Formats: C-alpha cells, structure tokens, sequence
C-alpha cells in the first residue's frame, strides 16, 4: 500500500518554485 | 478496457486503452483528451515507470485502474 506513498514526494518535487 | 488515469493533483479521468496498446497510445488518447504530449506526463503503476515502448498487461493495468500521472510543469 505505499502506491501514494512514494508519489506523495513527486508532488512537491514537481512544485518547485523557491526551494 | 477504460481505466482511469489519476494525476499528482487528483485528476482522475476515465480514459479507454487496449492491453496491447503501448503507453505511447495512451498518452496518445490523452493527449488529445486533455492536451498533454506524450513527452510532457509521465504515468506510472504498481511502482513502475510507463516507459513510452511498453504495453499495459506488462503492469497489471485492469479496467477503471488508477494510473498515476506526473505533469511536467514549465512549458514552452
């Protein structure tokens, strides 16, 4: 069960404005 | 076989793609269902990266499956 888990951090890894 | 294609966002549409069709057809559909290049989303599955030269039963893809889909942000 760890589908979402690992594309939790591509979420905000993809939302870079910052850092 | 209409499986549903979920994005980081949470953009689950319902999306018709043969077993056999590679993901190139896919992102193909989708493309033209959503306006996404096949070059610009990256969808994966069971922990595995949809690679553009792959078909769907190499991934277990079932109907109404929920395929992760990954936006690349930054156009043109």
């Amino acid at each position: 069960d760890t589908q979402d888990d690992f594309l939790k951090w591509w979420r905000s890894e993809e939302a870079q404005d910052m850092g | 076989m209409q499986i549903f294609v979920k994005t980081l966002t949470g953009k689950t549409i319902t999306l018709e793609v043969e077993p056999s069709d590679t993901i190139e057809n896919v992102k193909a559909k989708i493309q033209d269902k959503e306006g996404i290049p096949p070059d610009q989303q990256r969808l994966i599955f069971a922990g595995k990266q949809l690679e553009d030269g792959r078909t769907l039963s190499d991934y277990n893809i079932q109907k109404e499956s929920t395929l992760h889909l990954v936006l690349r942000l930054r156009g043109g």
